[PDB]
């Protein structure tokens, strides 16, 4: 994974891309990993999920002006269409994704 | 890994600050524990417990500025804690504990 490979993923995806910008020692971020993994399965045919370690790829975090962690950005056609910070439940997460889609 | 001495310092700090601010730990004490270890890791790396739930352009510089050294300015100003370390009692994720034991931290961060 790299700044360029991530950008190319966004430009080529045939589905909306949900990106989780995370850090290892962030408690809310770690809390969201299993929840996001459950949601990724529930929404397997609607979205692609990508996780970006902001401490290992700060160039990507800087491009998106990431502040609080975790940050989630939902992209459509290579373009951010929604963004939120912090922990949320699986139900909230599915509802937010489905919202921004319609 | 953060040193045990730093973790214990940050654990006791968190209990004291929760009591002094009227805030409560998360119902999932694995969130509490990871944050305390992240605070301890930053204290070991940079010399102050820079907030671990944030992206920085330059962590060392930000430690020098001070805004995000725990307890950060938003927590001191309005009890806003993005780390979910200190929760107000009306928060959906708040429990009623202002105690986090060493065993809770060890059990929830063992794989880290
Ligand atoms: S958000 Fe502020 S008060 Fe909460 S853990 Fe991070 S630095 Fe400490």
């Amino acid at each position: 994974q790299t700044f360029d490979s991530f950008e190319d993923l966004l430009v080529n995806s045939d589905k909306p891309v949900l990106v989780d910008y995370y850090a290892t020692w962030c408690g809310p971020s770690q809390f969201m990993v299993p929840i996001l993994n459950e949601v990724s399965e529930t929404l397997k045919d609607k979205i692609q999920v990508v996780k970006i370690d902001t401490e290992k790829y700060p160039s990507i975090a800087n491009k998106y002006k990431i502040e609080a962690l975790p940050t989630f950005i939902l992209f459509k056609d290579g373009e951010p269409c929604d963004r939120f910070e912090g922990a949320l439940t699986a139900k909230q997460l599915i509802q937010r994704i489905e919202d921004s889609l319609k | 890994e953060p040193s045990e001495k730093s973790v214990e310092i940050m654990r006791k700090f968190s209990e004291q600050y929760a009591r002094r601010s009227g805030t409560y730990f998360c119902v999932d004490k694995g969130v509490t524990s990871v944050v305390i270890k992240g605070l301890a890791e930053h204290k070991d790396s940079y010399g102050a417990p820079l907030c671990p739930c944030r992206h920085y352009d330059d962590k060392a510089a930000e430690v020098g500025q001070g805004f995000w050294n725990c307890p950060c300015v938003p927590m001191r100003e309005r009890k806003e804690c993005h780390c979910m370390l200190f929760l107000t009692p009306d928060n959906d994720f708040a429990g009623k504990d202002q105690t986090i034991t060493s065993d809770e931290i060890k059990e929830t961060t063992a794989n880290m």
